[PDB]
Parts: C-alpha cells; structure tokens; sequence
C-alpha cells in the first residue's frame, strides 16, 4: 500500500506515505523507509509523545521547544517521530521542520518528521485512498478544531499510516513503541565500520494518564524519556516528584487528583499510581528539561544518553557511541565532565576510531582531549 | 575637506554607481554614431510588437522568504547572545 | 483581626524598593489572587500593569502558571497594549497565545 500525496493549499507539497496494519514487524516498515524512500539512517530519534491534549503549550515555550528540537537535530540527520495529524505541537513541529529543510543550505544532513498516524484519525481518508502510483492522491489541508478527527499535516514529509485494531484501541501506541524498539537496535551509518546505535529518545509533552502504559512499556524497552518542566500533563507530575526526590503512593495520587480532576476512577487512580511508581523506579532513563533554565535541548539530550549508557555498564567500548555523538555536537564540556572523568579507561586502540572521526569532522577540542587522553 | 569628505565620498560613489550599472542596463550596446540602427531596430520592434529586478517562481519565492526569515532570527539570536554575555550585563 | 487577613497588608520600605508603583501593584494583585483564580478577575490587575509599563511585574505574578489565558480573555487587553505604545507588554501577550 504505497502511495503519494500532492497537498493541495498555501504551499503545495509532495509527500509521501504508506499504510499499514498493527500486525507487522515493525523491521519491514523500517527497510521500506530506509530503501524505497530513500530515507539515511537516521543519527537521532526524537519521539514526540504528547501535545494531543485539549490544552496547548504557550507559544513561548512551544517556540522554545521546537528552536531547541532543530538546533539539536540540524547538526546530523536526525528524525522527529510525531502522529502525523495537523494539530497542537505536531504542526508548528513540523512546520518549524519545513522551515528548516527550506533554508537548510546542505542537503546532506536533513531533518525528516515521520508522521505515525491512526487510521481512524485522518480526514478526507477517502482522498488519498485512490493513491495511484503515476498519479499522486490530491489532498486538501484544513485546520480543524480539536474534535476526534483531523487533517494530515503537509509539513511532515513521510506517514505511517496504521490501522485500528480491532482488539484494542491502542493500534497505533503499540506500533509506535515497537518502531522505536527496533530503530534503537540499528547502525546510524550504511555500514558497521564506522557506525553507532542508532540513539532513540523520546519527549513527553502534556501527556494524558492513558499514555503511562506506552510510557512504561518503552521504558521497559530501554530508551531514555525527556520530560518538559512546563509542560502541563503528566509532565508537571513527573517534574514536582523529581523535585520531591521521593514518590509516595499518598503524595502520587494527590498529585494526580489535582492535575487530573476530571478523573476519578478508583481502578484507573491505582492503576496509575502503580504505573508511575514503576516509572519513577528507573529514574536514570528519565531526564527533566526546563527551558526557562537550560534551553539547550542538545546538552540534556547528550547528558541523558551518557547518563543512561553509564547506568548500563562501565567498559569503555559502551561509552563509544555517546562520545562519538558528543563529537558530532562539539559538546567537549560534557564530554570531559561525563565521559572521560576517572571512571572509564581509555586505550588508545578504543580511542582511534572516535579520533578519526573528530579529526575529519573539524573538532579541534575533542582532538586536543583525545590527544590528551592517551 | 579632504579627510572629512573621502569617507562619505566613497560610499556615494557607490551608491551612484548602482544607478549608473541599472542605466547602462537597458542602454543598446552600439554606441554613437552607430546608436542610430539599434534606435531604429528598437522602434520597429515596438511597432511590430533582467538580470536584476527579476520574478522567481511561488516555490522558489516562498523558500527564500522562509531562508530570510530563518537568518533573521539566526542574527536576532546572535544579537541578544551578545547582549547577554557583555560585561556590564553580567555585571 | 487586621493582621488575620494580612494579604490586604503590604509593607512599602522607601529605604530599600522606593518603587510605589511597583508596591501598589503588587499590593493590588496580591488582593486579587486572594480572591479568585479566575482570569477575568486578573483583567483589571493586568490593564493596571499595562497602562504602568510593569511587564516583569506582570510576567512575574499574572502570567505564572495558575491562570489560564484563552485568545478571547486577552484580546482587549492586547487592543490597550498596543493603542498605548507598550512593546513589552505586546510581546508578552503574542507570547501568550
């Protein structure tokens, strides 16, 4: 089921897109997007898992938030994992996206928003159901209220497009938690010689308590999670019991109820009291960002990275795809102050590899650190 | 005059010399006595029917706009980062 | 009893803030969230601050968190804004949905 889509509006747009069921392996949807779309591996994913909420970000923050997400991404090639609907964060994410792709003077590295959306949420679906291959489906842009359905955005380039299944109607969570699995167990590069893990993060803005199961389930699955310190959902939840430095059952329902007061269900209060004490659990594949204080999303992205590889284990050849991302930032502080701070050994053997890669890239202090580092 | 001319007589001379390069733009490349034949050919061409000033397709209009305005703020931010870091703010 | 309500109270120290203006709107929206969280109650507070160029004192205490700001509740305060010349006040409030 591939196809094309030609929007139709104020700036016409060509984009592409492919259906698909919740029964997939989430490894073919992930070579069709690497081979048939001819889309890079990308060098970081960013996984949007909010913004859906009735309420909205201030545009000073949503400005803040989506400045930070391309500054950090324009460095390499990265990819911004959203539901592909024309609504709240999503669109001036992906309309800051665009932005940046029109104005992107080098179009090696290229930032792409992936729009996974659920069947059940597009409009005029019967538009772009004729998807002829020489023809591509024409499709018209509105801007709809909040409702239940909405318009694909014309700003993000690919879709995935998912069925509902008819089981459960979490179709569309289940395939975003397994494409982010198997994207974070790939090689950023063609091949495995100069290639890292493909780092997958995810970001949390104004989440509704229905997401702490997709939540919980990725942190299972490993990816670290950055939680806005304004943003408003259970984001707000999570930043005030990090300030609290301990979680209590009491205390987490008593946050929940004040956040949350339109819910009040003694099974789904328990349900997510459990949830979010299993969550806080963890803790170091969870990283707070406040914008009015740091505003730089790269720095808590790389901190949280080298904070979860360090949770993981001690050896030096784990620590090598972090420090090979923090040399493609040029981020040398956070470098020196995490990675190379007397805990990890260095053999020059292990550093050869990430001093070619700083020495071509043009990084004169990670050349100057290495060199001064065995 | 002379030190406190030069300066501002440069800057002038530029200026005038736009206007001068936008004239020698439209003016017939055979020069005079000659300038009769292209005069002639140029009024028959009327009675019988740019490298600057030009207009750019609405794809390629609207990406530069998006270009400018990405710059401008490139360079709002750099002003108010230099602003930040100055001595007597951080004073 | 008058020290028992105690936020209709406000101390004005000329020796350290010699800023009434300052005081007496702080004073004033002190008052007002005391009385309610509701941003239509906040207006009058906000209009003060606008007509006063006190953009930090109204980001500070009026934009923070609590109160809710819909397009609707801060459209005529957008129109005083920028009838009376205050650029602050009209980045704050674009800002501000």
């Amino acid at each position: 089921r591939l196809g094309d889509i030609d929007f139709t509006g104020v700036s016409r747009t060509r984009g592409k897109f492919v259906r698909v069921t919740s029964s997939t392996d989430p490894a073919e949807i992930y070579q069709i997007l690497t081979k048939q779309w001819g889309l890079a591996p990308p060098h970081l994913v960013v996984a949007l898992m909010g913004g859906d909420e009735v309420a909205q970000l201030k545009p000073w923050l949503r400005d803040t938030l989506r400045k930070g997400l391309v500054k950090a991404a324009q460095s390499t090639g990265a990819w911004i994992l959203t539901s592909g609907l024309r609504f709240g964060i999503t669109k001036n994410l992906g309309q800051a996206v665009r932005d940046h792709s029109l104005a992107s003077t080098s179009p090696k590295v290229r930032v792409v928003a992936i729009g996974i959306a659920p069947w059940n949420m597009i409009q005029n679906r019967d538009l772009l159901l004729s998807a002829k291959p020489d023809h591509p489906a024409t499709y018209p842009t509105e801007d709809l209220p909040y409702g239940a359905v909405y318009s694909l955005d014309c700003n993000h380039s690919h879709f995935i497009l998912v069925d509902e299944d008819p089981k459960r109607p979490g179709a569309t969570g289940e395939m975003r938690v397994k494409m982010l699995k198997h994207i974070s167990l790939q090689r950023t590069g063609y091949g495995g010689t100069g290639s890292i893990e493909i780092p997958v993060l995810c970001l949390l803005v104004h989440g509704e308590p229905r997401i702490l199961q997709k939540m919980y389930k990725n942190i299972q699955n490993s990816i670290p999670w950055l939680i806005l310190a304004g943003s408003g959902g259970v984001a707000d939840i999570l930043v005030t019991l990090m300030d609290r430095g301990c979680w209590d059952a009491d205390i987490v329902q008593e946050l929940l109820i004040n956040t949350f007061p339109d819910g009040l269900h003694s099974t789904e209060i328990t349900s997510w009291t459990k949830l979010i004490q299993r969550i806080l659990d963890h803790g170091h594949l969870l990283t707070v960002h406040d914008p009015e204080q740091d505003s730089e999303l790269d720095t808590v992205i790389l901190k949280a990275l080298v904070k979860a590889c360090k949770s993981q284990s001690q050896e030096a050849q784990d620590f090598l795809d972090e420090l090979k991302l923090a040399v493609a930032w040029n981020r040398v502080d956070i470098a020196k102050s995490e990675i190379f701070s007397g805990d990890v050994q260095w053999s020059a053997q292990d550093l050869e590899e990430v001093m070619m890669e700083a020495l071509v890239n043009d990084k004169p202090d990670f050349v100057r650190l290495f060199v001064d580092n065995g | 005059t002379f030190q406190v001319v030069q300066e501002n007589a440069d800057i002038f001379w530029k200026f005038q010399r736009y206007n001068l390069i936008v004239e020698y733009h439209s003016r017939p490349a055979l020069a005079p006595p000659f300038i009769i034949i292209s005069h002639i050919t140029q009024a028959l061409l009327s009675f019988i029917k740019d490298l600057l000033e030009r207009e750019l397709p609405s794809g390629l209009d609207q990406k530069l706009m998006t270009w400018e305005t990405v710059q401008k703020e490139n360079y709002l931010a750099k002003l108010e980062h230099e602003h930040r870091e100055s001595s007597g703010e951080r004073l």
